[PDB]
């Protein structure tokens, strides 16, 4: 749901 | 009364990873130079804003500590701060010294841009009252450090983690503040007080973008996950 702020945190 | 070293790396540290940023004059030169319609003004403003959540997310986390807490709490102090960092960074190029009559251009291209009149006052007021303050960019990189590591926010599981990582920057800032205007001992105060003006934005923010006098709000899908809006 949060996905994409989630994947920038990763990356 | 001076900083430590370790406090003068740290600073040393949070000014390198804020100068990311676009440079203030590519956003004034832009809106200085034409006026634009509305809808072209809210297109410059969803994908300044895209561009400046992509750095967000890369000043935080190089920030000391918040890669190692917990990954929901990573994404509620982005998500709760993202609107404010905004705002203060756009006081910050506000305020920033142009030549005679260009911030006068700037108010009014701002005042025409399409934003609802029911928003604009508070938003000059704002910005007016962080240009009275004086801050130096290390005073602003830091606040916007202190903004994302708020211990306050919804849904942090565990404050005293982020209390943690917050008070080394609230005492290094402390130290500037001192330093930089001794005879105003109030000063620190006065930029923290600014904080809950900045709060106040991010709790309307949704209707600030949404009465924007345009047909169409379009933002884009970083911005939909950041902002309460489609
Ligand atoms: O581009 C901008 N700001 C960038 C954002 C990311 C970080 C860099 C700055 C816009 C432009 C204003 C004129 C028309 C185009 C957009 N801007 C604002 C805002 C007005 C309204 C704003 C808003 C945001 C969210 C929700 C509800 C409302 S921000 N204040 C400025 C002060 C000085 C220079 C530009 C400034």
């Amino acid at each position: 749901d949060h996905q994409l702020l989630r994947y920038l945190l990763d990356k | 009364m001076e900083l430590t070293p370790d406090q003068q790396t740290l600073l040393h540290f949070i000014m390198d990873s804020y100068n990311k940023q676009r440079m203030p004059q590519e956003i004034t030169n832009k809106i200085l130079k034409e006026a634009f319609s509305a809808e072209e003004n809210f297109l410059i403003l969803t994908e300044m804003a895209t561009n400046h959540v992509q750095v967000l997310v890369e000043f935080t986390k190089k920030l000391p500590g918040f890669q190692t807490l917990d990954h929901e709490d990573q994404i509620a102090l982005l998500k709760g701060s993202a609107v404010e960092a905004m705002f203060l960074r756009s006081a910050e190029i506000f305020n920033k010294k142009l030549p005679s009559g260009h911030s006068d251009l700037l108010e009014a291209r701002i005042r025409n841009s399409g934003i609802s009149d029911e928003y604009i006052t508070p938003m000059f007021s704002f910005y007016k009252s962080i240009g009275e303050l004086k801050m130096t960019q290390e005073e602003y990189a830091l606040l916007t450090a202190i903004v994302i590591l708020s211990p306050d926010r919804q849904y942090i599981k565990d404050r005293e983690a982020v209390e943690k990582l917050q008070e080394p920057l609230l005492d290094v800032l402390q130290k500037l503040c001192k330093i930089h205007q001794p005879e105003n001992p109030q000063h620190f105060a006065c930029l923290l007080g600014r904080l809950t003006e900045l709060r106040t934005f991010n709790h309307h923010h949704a209707e600030m973008l949404m009465s924007w006098r345009v047909n169409d709000h379009k933002f884009t899908p970083l911005l939909c996950e950041i902002w309460d809006v489609q």
